[PDB]
């Protein structure tokens, strides 16, 4: 689209929903695609549209699991 | 991005003024109301 | 053509070496292709100025040079190469080599009627047609100058001029009319983004004097039909389009090249009216 | 088995800082040339692409040329321009103006010593030397001029070594250069004799990658260089990494060129896929291999099924079982076989390399020979052909000094060479 | 420039050195800037209290030249006309102020975030004694306690950390300082 | 990296104070010769260096020579507002004009002042170290112009070799016309002109007129507009040298693509985003628009209709937030157009650039601010029709020797007139033959 | 170190106006001279 | 999904102005097409895109263009609410009209005038992804509607090719007039149209003047009535592209379904609940109550009556909350009637189209609030009688040539009158033809 880029698929209700309401699925029961249980009718290309996403990132991603001496003369000994 | 162009619109309405530009003095209409005719009277200090 | 660039050699070690090792001293011939375990090769580079002959001379130096040495290998900058034996093993003076191997020779065989049909296809059209200066030669001369208006606007409509919107001399306006599609052959079904296709915009003369009645009304001269010089023009009656908007017919000349399609039908005898 | 890197013109110098970006990335080089990687087996092949300097810091194995400074300006002045040997850049004084006689004949002979230098020193430092690796478009100027001028000079001073080039090549439906056809037929008449084997793409094909795979709004040349990068860095992986059934450059030219002339090949890699579609597919060794296979993911113009396979590579990366990688070269094999060469009995080389890049559980990269690429070619010398016979734009090329016979042999040997891929593609048992 | 780029499109040049001029003045350059802001208040607070609808042009720009802007021939008026909404020979105070503190897109949400973080009393009003102790260690540019006259509102704030905005090039970096 | 501008009689010298304001606004040089305060050797800044140099003091100084005959435009420049900026030697000026006569400049005027102008140039070039072409505005119509222009550039060709000479040319409009003697001076001039320059871009008063009464909203236009016209389209081809960019160009790139043969070097120019800000916010302003934009003949600065011709190369330039995806598919778009028609021998009819920086707004023009801008240059055999309206009006004027003594007394055979005459002609057969479809040579 | 740059260099994951550059220009970093070349920083 | 509006000449203009009043409300885009201060985006969802498109600022501008050779109409849309709204180029106006000439607009002036209309329909255009067709607007009384509407879509037809061009027209009423010319101007109007449009639908002032004095209770209509009226009933068909629904029509299906021969293209319209608020509360509103009365003669918008011919095709459109088992029952009952007639080759006589969303509400509006509504377009044989009591009133004109000079001294020939009489007179032959039964022909 060409149209302004911060536009977003936008959010339906569709409510009464027989399989939401713990229900069963029966014949003659398809309330949620009566017009009147819609909020709204406008059509919106929604196959052009991007969709809304809402978090908190993480910061992070790991790939591999977390995880004098010297001899002057003088010799000396000890038994630890 | 979208408030990028936002902010170029305020641009635009804030500083691009038609009566800024150099040349108004020319393209102003009411042009012929602003100024005065040849000689005014008969003591116009411009008629010389 | 070619020159040579370096030669290569097979030797085997020393006698006294060998011996040690406790391989036999004879049974070396032999008429396979195989050669001794011990036996290794080495190289070396040519001079700019090397030919054939120093070449062979340089391979007949190293055959004298050192006993245990039947082998050579000449090779050229076109990466062919010819060997070089011993007739008789462990004998001097017998050297002759018969054999001559290039990389693309069964290539070059196998590939021989096709290269020649199109190189003899090609090679005509390749010929220039026209001076240095960017001039015509005198044979072959155009029936009509360039500027003429059936040659400009042969296929093309030509540019309505008007006074309106400009206050000094007008200039005319581009149009939406679109081209034929038409696509490379063997070519993937590109789109970079949303194009506008030419399989729609399909012209309203295609099929019109079959399926309709054809133009009954003079108003085909205010859009379609225009006056180009001596000449009439036609949008109607261009090369002709399938159902898909995709031209049908190709032609060629005598050279191969392809053709423009044509809409002038017919030439208008016009005079001066007088009594 | 180190590879030294040549990145000539301005498209060459771009892509390759991209490549030396993922290259330093998957070794944890920090851009300042500190290591700061994260396990040992990074470390135990860094010699592959860098060559080591004496105290923290490495330096990579590249010979930077240009005949104007202003692209070399830009890369050095990015975020990992610093890395690069400030001797190893070479420039002249004025550009290469597109044309192919001045990048070649005035201006390359007088870089070229300069650049032979750098290469033979960087070369015999070397403790054994693997190919060379050459980046540049073939429709420019100094990228083709320079580019084929050092590659013939490299051949004649290494003809035992590996030459592979990676090379950008003209659009079938918009031009870049108004030129382009005289640029690309000479260049491909000097690279058919001096190459061992040559990848092309088209800049189309990867718009395309990025609009219909990738769905990207805003494509910059970095995703493009970035795709470029990751095919580059990948065929090389098996080289660098440990696996199951190690491969390298030779072994690929060994199995992937039936004749000397055929070495024209087809690129392509796998697990690109857009952001919303991630949800809905998990990896496996069949996804790889039918994204492998779709022409949507080949970086060329060309279709397969116009032609025939004569021979392809898969090198697979990630952890993962042989039995998979082999049933399905042989089912792909089997269930296309019209579009297989039919005298060779298996067409199809696969490699296995345990370490995947970062960030993606498998990978795999694609390599094909297939007998499509001769349109391309007919297209190229049509539109030459088109410009020849009416002496389009010469003069400039006659000027410099080139004789027309160059133009009428370059133009000769290629139209033989689409002949020879028609006849291979057509020919029979009998 | 920074007039030119698209990252920062409300930008103007002769605007950019007037704010240059007041700000390199002369005590350091963010407390000018909030003293600016501070005498425009009052002034205009003045002006309403004598039954006059606004700063006129003549003492902007004389307010202008005693902060010590070198001004030009014809920017003056420019100025003028510029902040004229009504075409009357008067200064509008919010487009002045919104032009006054501006920041990019990101700038402004990090200087908001900020902002919010805080915690205030009353009206929506910071104090400089119930916070100064708490963020003694952390604040390294210290002229914020000086900017509190200690009280302090959101246009001051804004315009403090405005006028840091050109010592850091870019936009993350700000974020995280 | 250099490049010389030098900028010749009235037009060009006008035309050279609008490009310089805004190449100092641009790069942000005060009117003063300084760098504003806040930049110092703490960041890199150099991209000024094609236009400026900098003095051992850090003052900065114009790479530009002003070459006039006549004292008062000079003097104007002298005496405004960017007295400091220019050294005072740069600015050369002589006693009196060449009085509509090319003859008398190239014989008898410009011959004094023209060593004083190489001697310059010179020591301009002595002090470069990639000089890679010569910027030069001049008009054909008038006498120094004509002639000084002709002289000089005859003179830099025998001194300088191997160098690029582009032109923006202001050429006599078909029918706004200021002097009588126009014809006799333009032929001479292209005379001249053609055999020593490589590419020469044309502009006609009375088409930029058309287009800031069309464009922009402006009902009395003055020489100011178009001057600031001409200076954003020059800033948008130089800009390639200057900024980053995806797809830079050189000047060498414009004549190897734009010049089929070496006669054929004349171009037309158009400028997309030529729009008042009223209008900017009525529209947005995409990059396939703006390439829409480029080609409607109500877009060019000369006047001249290119539907009446055919085109054999185009060159497009696009500055600002550009995607290359978009150029391709903008590109791919105008080639489908019917009415637009290229020569059958040239098929890749195309060249592009790429540049990251957005155009620059001016406190007092009459341009909107916008994101991005293309602009164009292409070679069209529709260039005939102005020659031969050109070369009617000499015929006519030749016809009965209307000036001739005129020319004669100032210095040059009257040979001269049948010579040009006929060098005009064959530049028409030129363009009558190279427009001729291949397909009928056979 | 932040959530603008913790993710891993793979195609699709780059973000190129969340970096914007400060500045445009070309830089003289790179010079001839009098053929003396200089790639000074 | 999008579609381009022409608005032509005085009538057209003045239902523009209620047609973008209608589709801005129901939309939600603000008459000035700006944003409360406080938002990004001024509506969540791109519905609007089919008329209006949105600049990246999120101004709404909308896809049409005014065409008038008289300033003043345009003037007043210029200076009225809605200034802001329109892009001022689509506001196109001339210096003087076309005098009730059909040969003054379509020889002398619309040619004139008709390359900047082109232009801007063509900027339009391209600023489009799936354009589906172009809607007209104008009266064929008038000397500019008639000659310059012809005229562009003469060209708009060879430019556009296919894609379809439905056209609303105001026709004279068969007993109101308001000009003495208008036969010649309607005559010649329908010549030009029969070859170049895909469906007209016909309109006439007395049918809606007699719809506003029965149905609503307007003593004293006035033209911005029967405008609104119009701009609902082009609301109801195009609304099966802008909102969801069970049965969706796309504007090529009808040209499919409703033209069985190509010169057959001229439909019938009404629409049903034309009811007054009074009324409205009185009366329950079911679906089968407006399907008998869509099939009213009281209810048309056009002055002739179909049960004096026979239907060859109805596409019936139903908006709101209306079952589609109501719908079968209800067309099923419209079938048993027998003042219904189709022709016997015509068996499968009917298209439908089920949308969920209601009619909108406008303030200052006459109609009541009502849940559903049906809109009908239709073809008939009934329609013959109009054009033969033009073609009398033509023949009794020009038996005397009583006005023809005018006609001959703004540009056109003599032969033209006669010319589409004969064509006129072959289209009632055509509507004769094919209105014979095949079980009578055998
Ligand atoms: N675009 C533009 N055209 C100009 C300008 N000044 C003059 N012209 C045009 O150029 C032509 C006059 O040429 P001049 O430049 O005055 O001639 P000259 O170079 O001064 O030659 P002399 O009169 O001998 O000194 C006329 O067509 C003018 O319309 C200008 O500032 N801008
Ligand atoms: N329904 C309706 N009819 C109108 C309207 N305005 C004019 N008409 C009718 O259309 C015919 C007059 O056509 P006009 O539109 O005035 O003609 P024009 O397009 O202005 O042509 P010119 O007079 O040459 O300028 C008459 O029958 C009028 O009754 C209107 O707003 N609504
Ligand atoms: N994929 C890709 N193509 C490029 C890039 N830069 C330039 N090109 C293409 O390469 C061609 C121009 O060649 P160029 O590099 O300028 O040649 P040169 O002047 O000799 O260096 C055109 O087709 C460009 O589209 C890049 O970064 N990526
Ligand atoms: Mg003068
Ligand atoms: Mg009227
Ligand atoms: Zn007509």
């Amino acid at each position: 689209m060409k149209n302004s880029v911060a536009r977003t698929q936008p959010v339906r209700k569709y409510e009464n929903f027989t399989l939401e309401n713990n229900l069963p699925l029966a014949l003659g029961a398809n309330f949620h695609d009566d017009p009147i249980c819609r909020d709204t009718n406008r059509t919106s290309h929604t196959l052009l549209l991007p969709r809304n996403v809402d978090y908190a990132p993480h910061t992070e991603y790991v790939f591999n699991g977390g995880g004098e001496p010297v001899f002057d003369g003088w010799m000396t000994v000890n038994f630890d | 991005r979208a408030n990028r162009e936002k902010q170029l619109l305020d641009y635009r309405e804030t500083y691009q003024k038609k009566e800024t530009q150099r040349e108004w003095d020319l393209n102003d209409p009411h042009w012929k109301a602003k100024d005065l005719p040849g000689r005014v009277g008969d003591n116009d200090p411009r008629t010389g | 053509l070619s020159q040579p660039v370096s030669y290569s050699l097979l030797v085997l070690p020393p006698k006294k070496e060998l011996r040690k090792k406790g391989y036999n001293m004879t049974d070396i011939n032999t008429t396979s292709t195989r050669v001794h375990p011990l036996a290794r090769w080495q190289t070396h580079v040519l001079k700019h100025g090397a030919t054939y002959r120093d070449a062979l001379d340089a391979v007949e130096e190293a055959n004298t040079k050192h006993w245990g040495f039947l082998k050579a290998r000449i090779q050229f900058s076109c990466g062919s190469f010819e060997s070089f034996v011993r007739t008789n093993p462990n004998d001097p003076s017998t050297l002759k080599g018969v054999s001559t191997y290039d990389p693309n020779g069964v290539f070059h065989k196998e590939t021989l009627d096709c290269t020649l049909k199109n190189r003899s296809t090609l090679l005509p059209r390749l010929r220039a047609i026209v001076d240095g200066r960017g001039h015509h030669l005198s044979g072959s001369t155009p029936p009509a100058r360039s500027f003429h208006p059936q040659v400009l606007y042969k296929n093309c409509p030509p540019p309505v001029l008007s006074q309106a919107g400009y206050d000094f001399t007008p200039m005319s306006h581009n149009a939406f009319l679109l081209r034929t599609n038409d696509h490379p052959q063997g070519v993937r079904d590109v789109k970079s983004d949303f194009m506008k296709g030419s399989c729609d915009y399909r012209p309203r003369a295609y099929l019109r004097d079959e399926v309709s009645g054809g133009v009954n009304s003079r108003h085909c001269h205010c859009a379609e039909v225009y006056q180009v010089g001596d000449y009439t023009m036609d949008l109607a009656r261009g090369a002709e389009i399938d159902h898909r908007n995709r031209t049908v017919n190709f032609e060629y000349t005598k050279k191969g090249t392809l053709k423009s399609g044509s809409n002038i039908v017919g030439k208008r005898h016009a005079r001066v009216p007088r009594f | 088995r180190e590879i030294v890197c040549v990145q000539a013109g301005q498209c060459g110098n771009q892509i390759g800082s991209k490549f030396w970006e993922v290259i330093s990335d998957e070794h944890g080089v920090d851009p300042t040339g500190t290591y700061q990687g994260d396990s040992d087996l990074q470390l135990e092949r860094i010699n592959v692409y860098f060559d080591e300097a004496t105290g923290g810091r490495y330096v990579p194995r590249s010979v930077l040329i240009d005949l104007e400074p202003g692209t070399m300006d830009s890369v050095r002045a990015g975020p990992y321009g610093q890395i690069f040997r400030p001797d190893n850049f070479i420039f002249g004084q004025s550009g290469a103006g597109n044309n192919w006689a001045k990048g070649h004949y005035t201006e390359g002979a007088e870089l070229i010593d300069s650049v032979l230098d750098v290469c033979c020193k960087e070369a015999e430092s070397c403790d054994c030397l693997q190919g060379f690796q050459i980046c540049h478009s073939l429709g420019g100027g100094t990228g083709s001029g320079m580019g084929t001028l050092l590659i013939s000079k490299l051949r004649e001073q290494y003809p035992d070594r590996i030459m592979m080039t990676f090379s950008i090549i003209p659009s079938p439906k918009v031009s870049d250069t108004v030129v382009e056809p005289y640029n690309t037929t000479l260049s491909v008449h000097q690279l058919v004799e001096n190459s061992d084997e040559s990848m092309c793409i088209d800049n189309e094909a990867l718009y395309d990658i990025c609009f219909r795979t990738l769905k990207l709004t805003t494509p910059t040349f970095g995703d493009l260089n970035h795709l470029v990068s990751a095919v580059v860095s990948g065929v090389t992986c098996c080289l660098r990494f440990p696996g199951q059934l190690n491969s390298d450059l030779r072994k690929l030219a060994v199995n992937l060129v039936p004749f000397p002339r055929l070495h024209f090949f087809m690129m392509g890699f796998a697990p690109l896929t857009s952001r919303g579609s991630q949800q809905y597919r998990g990896l496996s060794v069949p996804e790889l291999t039918q994204q492998m296979f779709d022409a949507k993911n080949m970086m060329q113009a060309a279709d397969p099924r116009h032609g025939r396979y004569l021979t392809a590579s898969a090198l697979f990366r990630g952890r993962m079982s042989t039995k998979e990688v082999d049933e399905q070269m042989l089912n792909v094999q089997n269930k296309n076989s019209s579009y297989f060469i039919e005298w060779i009995p298996n067409n199809i080389k696969s490699s296995v390399c345990d370490i995947p890049p970062k960030g993606l559980k498998m990978a795999v990269t694609f390599i094909g020979n297939n007998t499509c690429i001769q349109e391309m070619f007919r297209r190229v010398g049509e539109q030459f052909t088109l410009m020849f016979r009416r002496k389009a734009f010469l003069h400039w090329y006659t000027g410099e000094g080139m004789d027309e016979m160059e133009f009428t042999e370059a133009e000769s040997n290629m139209n033989d060479l689409v002949s020879e891929y028609q006849q291979y593609q057509d020919a029979t048992i009998e | 420039m920074i007039y030119s780029d698209n990252n920062n499109p409300r930008e103007d040049s002769v605007f950019l050195r007037v704010k240059r001029a007041v700000r390199c003045g002369g005590v350091t350059g963010p407390i000018q800037m909030v003293d600016f802001l501070r005498d425009f208040r009052c002034l205009e607070e003045e002006q309403r209290a004598s039954g006059r609808k606004g700063v006129t042009h003549k003492q902007f720009v004389k307010l202008m030249e005693q902060y010590g802007t070198k001004l030009r021939e014809g920017d003056a008026a420019y100025l003028c006309k510029a902040f004229d909404d009504d075409n009357d020979g008067y200064i509008n105070p919010e487009r002045f102020v919104r032009h006054f503190t501006g920041l990019n897109q990101r700038r402004h949400n990090a200087v908001l975030r900020a902002w919010a973080s805080l915690p205030k009393d009353a009206k929506g009003r910071v104090r400089r004694n119930h916070l100064n102790e708490r963020f003694s260690e952390t604040v390294t540019h210290g002229d914020v306690w000086g900017t509190f006259s200690p009280t302090l509102c959101f246009e001051e704030f804004l315009a403090f950390y405005a006028a840091v905005s050109v010592e850091i090039p870019l936009d993350e970096k700000f974020e995280l300082f | 990296r250099e490049a010389i501008c030098i900028h010749i009689g009235q037009a060009g010298c006008q035309v050279g104070n609008a490009c310089w304001e805004l190449f100092c606004l641009e790069h942000g040089i005060q009117p003063d010769g300084a760098m504003p305060s806040d930049k110092t050797i703490g960041v890199e800044d150099d991209a000024f260096n094609t236009f400026f140099s900098e003095t051992g003091a850090g003052k900065h100084v114009p790479r530009a020579v002003f070459l006039d005959l006549e004292p008062t435009v000079v003097d104007e420049v002298r005496t405004g507002t960017y007295r400091q900026l220019f050294h005072p030697e740069q600015l050369i000026s002589g006693k009196e004009d060449a009085a509509n006569n090319y003859a008398r400049g190239h014989y008898t005027i410009g011959k004094e002042i023209v060593d004083l102008c190489l001697d310059r140039i010179r020591k301009l070039a002595d002090n470069c170290t990639g000089l890679q072409g010569f910027l030069v505005y001049h008009a054909v119509g008038g006498g120094t112009g004509s002639g000084l222009g002709a002289l000089l550039l005859e003179r830099l060709s025998v001194d300088y070799g191997k160098k690029s000479k582009l032109g923006y040319t202001v050429y006599p409009s078909p029918q706004v016309s200021t002097a009588v003697v126009e014809p006799y001076n333009s032929v001479l001039s292209t005379h001249s002109l053609l055999e020593h320059t490589d590419v020469a871009a044309m502009l006609d008063n009375e088409a930029i007129y058309d287009l800031t009464r069309r464009n922009l909203d402006i009902e009395r236009p003055t020489y100011t507009n178009l001057n600031r016209l001409i200076g954003q389209v020059v800033s948008s081809l130089t800009a390639s040298l200057r900024f980053d960019g995806a797809l830079n160009v050189d000047l060498t790139e414009f004549q190897t693509n734009l010049v089929p043969y070496p006669r054929i070097h004349f171009v037309l120019t158009s400028y997309a985003p030529v729009i008042s800000a009223e209008k900017a916010y009525h529209e947005q302003l995409s990059v396939s628009e703006i390439s829409n934009a480029v080609f409607e003949p109500a877009s060019m600065m000369t006047k001249c209709d290119p539907r009446h011709g055919k085109y054999m190369a185009c060159c497009l330039m696009y500055r600002g937030d550009v995607v290359p995806k978009d150029v391709n598919a903008a590109v791919a778009t105008i080639k489908t157009k019917r009415t637009i028609q290229f020569v059958d021998w040239s098929p890749t009819g195309f060249k592009c650039g790429i540049n990251y920086q957005p155009p620059t707004v001016v406190p007092g023009g009459d341009l909107a601010k916008v994101q991005r801008a293309v602009c164009m240059i292409a070679n069209s055999t529709a260039i005939a029709e102005v020659f031969a309206r050109i070369d009617h009006k000499f015929d006519l004027m030749y016809s009965k020797r209307a000036f001739v003594h005129w020319y004669v007394g100032e210095g040059m055979e009257e040979g001269e007139f049948s010579e040009a005459r006929e060098d005009l002609a064959a530049l028409e057969k030129d363009y009558e033959e190279v427009g001729a479809e291949s397909a009928d040579m056979d | 170190r932040t959530i603008y740059d913790a993710l891993p260099k793979l195609p699709g994951f780059s973000f190129p106006e969340l970096n914007p550059p400060p500045t445009n220009g070309i830089p003289q970093l790179c010079t001839i001279r009098k053929g003396i070349r200089t790639v000074f920083d």
